[PDB]
């Protein structure tokens, strides 16, 4: 069994550049920046599929 | 170490002073609610010329608010061009362009 | 102190839980060059009223 990727998901090649240190609510969280939207996501929760 | 202005003024020529300097780029920022401290750091002796002539790199740290810290210095490309050995035996940099 | 969701769910009515809450307004800000730590604080139980 290989789970299919669900219809809404977006392909993203891993690259060191996608992850960074950043301030977020008095913490230096490992922010991830989505390559399409450009949006930064300090929490692992709430990230785009 | 510290150097008195008195010694700067009274030493024989030929003496070799050893001045120290802070790179305060990585100095910690104060907490937003900490009360101010009294007193003021002052510097009296200064270089007449650039001092960090040996400096290949600087501030190898991430900053949270910004893409690169101000004053961060990358290594020059030349440190990293292995180049080639010429038939003479002289080392060469890689060609900038074909031909 | 901490309150298990298990006790919130299984205690008899009439029990008086004692929840704690942080006022994080005065929490220290991280140093600009300190590497991020792994992990994430989470809260499961909330007030319904001020």
């Amino acid at each position: 069994f290989v789970p299919d990727v669900p219809e809404g998901y977006v392909a993203v090649q891993y690259a060191h550049r996608l992850f960074s240190s950043s301030l977020a609510n008095k913490r230096n969280r490992v922010t991830y920046t989505h390559p399409p939207t450009g949006m930064a996501y300090p929490s692992p929760t709430g990230r785009p599929h | 170490q510290h150097v008195d202005a008195e010694s700067i003024m009274t030493a024989p020529k030929g003496k070799l002073f050893h001045l120290q300097f802070m790179d305060g780029l990585l100095r910690p920022e104060p907490s937003a609610f900490d009360p101010p401290a009294s007193g003021e750091d002052m510097r009296l002796i200064y270089p007449l010329q650039p001092i960090s002539v040996a400096r290949s790199m600087r501030a190898i740290v991430n900053h949270n608010e910004v893409d690169r810290p101000r004053g961060a210095v990358a290594p020059s490309s030349y440190e990293m061009d292995t180049g080639t050995l010429s038939r003479n035996g002289d080392l060469l940099y890689s060609p900038v362009a074909n031909g």
